[PDB]
């Protein structure tokens, strides 16, 4: 297995910049017959991958002039000249030289903007649920940038992980933010057993954590 | 060159699911049908390939174990059978054609999710996340709706039968143990709420569930 290593994970650009992506191999992809089999794929969200460039510099029929690849042996690059909106997606490298075929981790290009601190909201359990025997507390953390946040729940000062559920927005095509939900699912008796519920968002926008709590 | 693939395949652990890819595009191009796996969100693993016009089969030696490749070349259909399935195997599975020197897959099918769960069509509980004392950001009162416990995916969560769009944020459905969970928020002026109905509105159409839930004070 020839390990592929694409960096960075998220390349943030603005429209019309150059996008530069690196792909490194655990050994030469130059085949014993002179050809090097390094391939690049774009997967736009909600769709499949497509062949942008096989064998390091050849554009597959239909790819535009703004995608051209370069490199040799173990180190390879894709440079997008002017990032249009339809170039946003996940770019994956592949090597077909050795068995098995292997791909590299992927690279997401997200549009840049300033920061945005998360607007947190903490939600007490619904009456309807407590009748059904459950208690789940939801924190909503909306419109922030970058996609990097830490959310810790603290049920009476002490923190809790066992039983957290978390989900994510991709980039909003309005104001290029991310949003998140964190649902701590407790049981009616754990809920009755305890009183203050804390939800904390640690992210570059505050050095001091963004906090949100309630007491039952 | 176009490729035909299977439906989503919801099954319980211990299953031997079979998917097919019948291509109708690459005829006489003595090509290969490729199969690749796409994990949750991004990661890709190669499974193998089969030549219709020959019967040449090869596997990533780590899938050589859970998959097998078949081709009824006449019918243009080549099948992958994933036997012994565990929770992990819930992913997209891709078909892909390759020809000539490129050694690149240029034509990928549409994909098929093979979701594994030991549960039958559980309809969902839907709960009102009225801002039970987050109090105010002046302007911002963010309400929510918690759809929890359904199976399988999807649900259609509108807010006020479609005319409440701006400020909505529905998060992707993640599976608590075998069952799904989903929530949306709706963010507003301090005067629509409480004065006007903001009803969360869930249909889980696979189980004939339709539920409007009013988010009142
Ligand atoms: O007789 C046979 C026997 O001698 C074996 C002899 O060799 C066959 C098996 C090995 C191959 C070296 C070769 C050329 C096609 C090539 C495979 C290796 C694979 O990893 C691929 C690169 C794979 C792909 C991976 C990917 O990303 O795109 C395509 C699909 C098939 C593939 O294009 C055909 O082919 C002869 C016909």
């Amino acid at each position: 297995d020839v390990v592929m290593t694409q960096t960075p994970l998220s390349l943030p650009v603005s429209l019309g910049d150059q996008a530069s992506i690196s792909c490194r191999s655990s050994q030469s992809l130059v085949h014993s017959n002179g050809n090097t089999y390094l391939n690049w794929y774009l997967q736009k969200a909600g769709q499949s991958p497509k062949l942008l460039i096989y064998k390091v510099s050849n554009r597959f029929s239909g790819v535009p002039d703004r995608f051209s690849g370069s490199g040799s042996g173990t180190d390879f690059t894709l440079k997008i000249s002017r990032v249009e909106a339809e170039d946003l997606g996940i770019y994956f490298c592949s090597q077909t030289t050795h068995v098995p075929p292997t791909f590299g981790g992927g690279t997401k290009l997200e549009i840049k903007r300033a920061d945005a601190a998360p607007t947190v909201s903490i939600f007490p359990p619904s009456s309807e649920q407590l009748t059904s025997g459950g208690a789940s507390v939801v924190c909503f953390l909306n419109n922030f940038y970058p996609k990097d946040i830490n959310v810790k729940w603290k049920i009476d000062g002490s923190e809790r992980q066992n039983g957290v559920l978390n989900s994510w927005t991709d980039q909003d095509s309005k104001d290029s933010t991310y949003s998140m939900s964190s649902t701590l699912t407790l049981t009616k008796d754990e809920y009755e057993r305890h009183n203050s519920y804390t939800c904390e968002a640690t992210h570059k926008t505050s050095t001091s954590p963004i906090v949100k709590s309630f007491n039952r | 060159v176009q490729l035909q693939q299977s439906g989503p395949e919801l099954v319980k652990p211990g299953a031997s699911v079979r998917m097919s890819c019948k291509s109708s595009g690459y005829i006489f191009t003595d090509f290969y049908m490729n199969w690749v796996r796409q994990s949750h969100g991004k990661s890709l693993d190669y499974i193998g390939y089969i030549s219709p016009y020959s019967g040449v089969t090869g596997y990533n030696q780590k899938f050589k174990g859970k998959a097998t490749l078949t081709v009824d070349k006449s019918s243009s259909t080549a099948y992958m059978e994933l036997r012994s399935l565990t929770s992990e195997d819930s992913a997209v599975y891709y078909c892909a054609g390759s020809s000539g020197n490129k050694w690149a897959m240029d034509y990928w099918g549409h994909g098929a999710s093979v979701t594994v769960s030991s549960a039958k069509t559980t309809a969902p509980s839907v709960y009102p996340l009225a801002p039970v004392c987050g109090d105010t950001t002046g302007s911002s009162v963010t309400l929510g709706c918690l759809v929890k416990g359904y199976f399988p995916e999807p649900v259609t969560l509108t807010w006020n039968s479609g005319s409440l769009s701006s400020g909505v944020h529905t998060f992707p459905a993640v599976l608590q143990s075998d069952l799904y969970t989903l929530s949306s928020s709706v963010t507003v002026t301090s005067s629509t709420w409480p004065s006007q109905s903001i009803t969360c509105n869930v249909a889980h159409p696979a189980s004939s569930t339709k539920v409007d839930k009013k988010i009142e004070p």
